[PDB]
DNA sequence: AGCTCAAGTACTTTCCGGTCA
RNA sequence: GACCAGGAA
DNA sequence: AGTACTTGAGCT
């Protein structure tokens, strides 16, 4: 069915942008921890908290 | 506080050393320390210790 | 010499490349 | 791991 | 980043 309104419609220069999500994304449940403090370790890298 | 802060014990005369665990030395690989700035700073003050203790 | 101040000080967010024993 | 430096909702 | 207190030193 036709939509009931008009739409804007056409070209426009998109950039892909550094930012995705799968390296992004990041959980941690128990893992390597600090030594000094005992607490988990900082940073996705790391594997952190 | 007669017990627990006379003012005398502002003044140092025994320090307290503190275990590793509070200093730890950061060991990489294995042939190589890495020790913690505390635990240097603590050798300076057992070095300058020795020096004033024999000085006089 | 002391005593007043202006001019001096340190101190007040979650993520993700180099040099140092 | 300290430390410095640079850049993000 | 502007205000805090507190230190500091210089002048009459």
């Amino acid at each position: 069915k036709k939509l009931m309104a008009q739409i804007f419609f056409g070209p426009t220069y998109y950039q892909r942008l550094r930012h995705m999500v799968d390296d992004k994304i990041h959980a941690r449940a128990r893992g390597p921890m600090q030594v000094l403090t005992r607490q988990p370790v900082e940073g996705r890298s790391r594997d952190g908290g | 506080n007669e017990v627990f802060s006379r003012p005398e014990w502002m003044i140092l005369t025994c320090l307290p050393v503190p275990p590793p665990p509070v200093r730890p030395s950061i060991s990489f690989n294995e042939s190589q320390r890495g020790e913690d700035d505390l635990t240097f700073k603590l050798a300076d003050i057992l070095k300058a210790n020795i020096s004033l203790e024999t000085l006089e």
